[PDB]
RNA sequence: UGCGAAAGCAGUUGAAGACAAGUGCUUGUCGUUCGUUAUAAAUGGCCUCG
């Protein structure tokens, strides 16, 4: 059947990763300038309120040992 | 009233019928009724409305020690 | 097949992948039934001549 | 006809040998 | 009908009519959240830590909550073990040194001395 | 070896056997079929056996010389015996042979000795049937029963402070 | 009759227990001191102090921090002084805690 | 359908002997049988009565041409096996054994019969070839 | 348990005493007896001499 003229007429009328990288730049506390590298200084409160961050190489070693293959933690 | 593993309700307008692994506590510390244990463990319990109750519940590899079955 | 079936009923319900394995298992055994069915027809047929 | 009667009988004989994240429930008090 | 949970400096809020996580909040401070108090209306959420106290206003837009951090210096420099709402505006905060005071969004409250 | 110890069971190189072992007691490919059977050409006949069209099976065996039919029956038994998964297709060949040359097969001095492999082969499939039906019924009930049975909302304080 | 909305979309997971330490030395002859406490070391930096009296009730929590853990605990109980708690956070540091705050 | 389901429900409560006739009604269809057993058989007693009635009939005549009762038995067990074995009536167990005995024989009937079904097939087909 | 073929055909699984637990009553047990043909579950798996 022939189309309604209204259909034809109305048709004719009608016819994150960057954000993530931005965080890392803000997270970055030291940058190299020529021969220089400048370091940001943290606030005194952050140190006083909480104990210092754990160093990982000392701790990550214990965790892998407890999860050794020969153990077969499975 | 509720604990980590139990929930209870008491009416204060009704009086009740009269009818090992902890310190013995010989020393001093210093110097109408509904009870349910079905829901556990409980993170938080409270009402949403007069007839609506919120119950919030909690929903690593292991060293293999086989349990012999025959 | 029976023992796992008798042993893992409830598991089969929540596992769609295992169900399809049973479905194709249904078809093949049905064929294996179907293949066997002629064999009894044929063997009796062989008996007639002898 | 006797085939399907027998085959039907076989199936009957062998037959006789043989948590949600959110739940809505009404407590009773 | 909001359910709010806070764990490891992350606050998640759910709405139940069936549940939808309307919003989630991520906080800078390494310190974990001690307590969170929500105003009776729900527009004002107070997030408390031993180091600081921060208050955030919650506004519903398109089955989601918009978050704005109302700025008040006194709470930021205030340690908070416990915090509660008198009403949609006034709160009571007990500082880590046992100082109970009222803030309108400090009116200190006298406390009886305890014998040693 | 300790004399108290009991000697263990070892089969070694012994030959296993079964009690049924009665050895010591257009478009047609007929001409190829007669050809390979006479000459025992496994490669040639296997191509003939590759046809899955029933009408071809009937027409080919329809014209096959009746004496050559008997040896064909023997050979199908062997090929079935080595590969049982080909049971289905090859019964069809044994079937159409039997009906067409049945009159000839009647006028044969002995059949069981020359067709023992078929009888043993066909018997094995029958022994399966009672058990499979039991499996099917158990396999029937279970399926019968079981057939019936964040970033969008994220609010980051750092980005908000940044802008 | 009331409607129960059993909710499990909220997940709170504790940290692995890392260290254990009592605040007093065991003395079979003497009675249990009123001040006996048990310190719990957690992998997320939390120190929990519990009381063995009245079954076990938990008195006070020291909240941990991001990227901070507990690997060792020791108590100091000198007569006439307040109980002192020391912890090791997996770094070149010894931390003494103010139990009051 | 609905009327017969209600009638069968009433007779089960009334301990009527007409239960067999209700089960023998030709109006029953396989989807309806599922709906009735799942929805209406909520009491152990009703399940026991139907099983006793149906089993007795099949035991008396295992070779009855009508497939309705076998359909009832097959669906009764698949959907209510847990409830059926839960029944501790000694007579129910005895009725089971009788049903097993008759059906057990029928299984022995089949393998010889299937050969005979084949054995006639070529006689018919061979006759057809001769006609052609 | 009897008979029989392996298939199956028939028939059984009672009573007393004592102990324990729970609350005189209830349940479960027996290195106790009389009579009838008459689930399990203490983390617990097999040596060495090439």
């Amino acid at each position: 059947a022939e189309l309604p003229e209204e259909l034809l007429k109305n048709i004719d009328q009608k016819d994150k990763t960057k954000k993530r990288k931005t965080l890392k730049n803000l997270r970055k506390d030291s940058v190299k300038r020529g021969k220089f590298r400048v370091q940001l200084l943290s606030t005194t409160q952050d140190s006083k309120t909480l104990p210092p961050k754990k160093e990982s190489s000392i701790i990550r070693s214990k965790d892998r040992w407890l999860n050794r293959k020969a153990l077969n933690k499975g | 009233f509720w604990g980590a593993t139990w929930i209870s309700r008491i009416d204060f307008d009704v009086d009740f019928p009269i009818n090992g692994l902890t310190i013995t506590d010989e020393s001093n510390f210093m110097n109408h009724f509904f009870f349910t244990d079905k829901y556990k463990p409980l993170l938080f319990v409270d009402l949403i409305s007069s007839n609506e109750l919120a119950i919030i519940e909690r929903n690593q590899k292991a060293f293999i020690q086989p349990k012999l079955v025959f | 097949v029976a023992v796992v079936l008798e042993l893992y009923g409830n598991t089969l319900e929540s596992s769609p992948v295992l169900q399809e394995l049973m479905i194709d298992l249904k078809t093949k055994v049905r064929h294996e039934i179907h293949k066997s069915k002629e064999a009894q027809r044929i063997e009796g047929m062989l008996q007639l001549l002898t | 006809k006797q085939v399907e009667i027998a085959e039907r009988n076989t199936e009957l004989w062998n037959l006789i040998d043989t948590l949600p994240t959110y739940t809505m429930e009404y407590l009773d008090i | 009908r909001l359910v709010v949970s806070w764990s490891e400096s992350t606050v998640k809020i759910w709405t139940m009519g069936n549940y939808k996580l309307v919003c989630k909040l991520t906080l800078k401070d390494d310190q974990n959240i001690s307590t969170c108090s929500l105003s009776p209306d729900g527009q004002v959420l107070v997030v408390g830590r031993p180091s600081t106290t921060k208050v955030f206003h919650l506004q519903p837009v398109g089955n989601k909550l918009k978050v704005t951090k109302l700025d008040n210096d006194l709470l930021l420099r205030t340690s908070t073990k416990l915090v509660k709402f008198i009403d949609n505006s006034k709160i009571v905060i007990c500082s880590c040194e046992d100082d109970v005071f009222i803030v309108d969004l400090p009116q200190e409250v006298e406390l009886l001395e305890v014998t040693s | 070896k300790d004399l108290a110890s009991a000697t263990n069971y070892v089969e070694g190189n012994a030959r296993v056997t079964s009690g049924d072992n009665f050895k010591h007691v257009t478009g047609t490919v007929t001409v190829i079929l007669s050809q390979a059977l006479q000459s025992n050409d496994h490669s040639l006949l296997e191509t003939v056996l590759n046809n899955r069209d029933e009408r071809v099976i009937r027409d080919t065996i329809f014209r096959l010389k009746p004496a050559l039919a008997v040896i064909l029956l023997e050979r199908l038994a062997e090929r079935i015996a080595r590969q049982t998964h080909r049971q289905g297709p090859l019964n069809v060949w044994v079937k159409w042979c039997l009906i067409i040359h049945g009159g000839y097969l009647v006028s044969i001095p002995n059949l069981m000795s020359t067709l023992s492999s078929l009888h043993s082969t066909l018997k094995r499939r029958s022994d399966l049937l009672p058990r499979l039906l039991a499996l099917d019924a158990r396999l029937d009930c279970t399926i019968n029963k079981f057939k019936t049975l964040e970033d969008d909302v994220e609010y980051n304080e750092e980005l908000d402070d940044a802008g | 009759r009331m409607i129960v909305h059993r909710c499990r979309f909220v997940d709170f997971t504790p940290a692995t227990i890392t260290s254990l330490a009592f605040s007093h030395k065991s003395n079979i002859n003497k009675l249990t001191p009123s001040d006996l406490r048990l310190a719990i070391g957690r992998s997320n930096g939390n120190i929990e102090i519990w009381n063995p009296r009245n079954n076990w009730f938990q008195e006070m929590v020291i909240e941990g921090g991001k990227d901070r853990s507990i690997e060792g605990l020791c108590w100091s109980n000198v007569n006439g002084e307040s109980l002192r708690l020391f912890s090791i956070g997996g770094s070149t540091v010894v931390t003494e805690w103010d139990l009051a705050t | 359908q609905v009327e017969i389901a209600n009638i069968l429900s009433s007779h089960l409560e009334a301990n009527s002997t007409e239960i067999l006739d209700d089960l023998m009604s030709g109006s029953w269809t396989e989807p309806e049988i599922k709906k009735f057993i799942l929805t209406k058989i909520n009491t152990v007693d009703h399940l026991s009565k139907i099983f006793l009635t149906i089993s007795k009939s099949i035991t008396q005549n295992p070779w009855n041409e009508e497939n309705l009762l076998p359909l009832w038995l097959k669906w009764l067990l698949t959907l209510k096996s847990g409830e059926l074995n839960s029944i501790k009536d000694k007579h129910t167990k005895k009725n089971c054994k009788h049903l097993k005995s008759a059906l057990r024989s029928s299984e022995e009937i089949l393998p010889v019969l299937l050969g005979i079904q084949g054995r006639l097939e070529m006689l018919r087909r061979q006759a057809k070839l001769r006609e052609d």
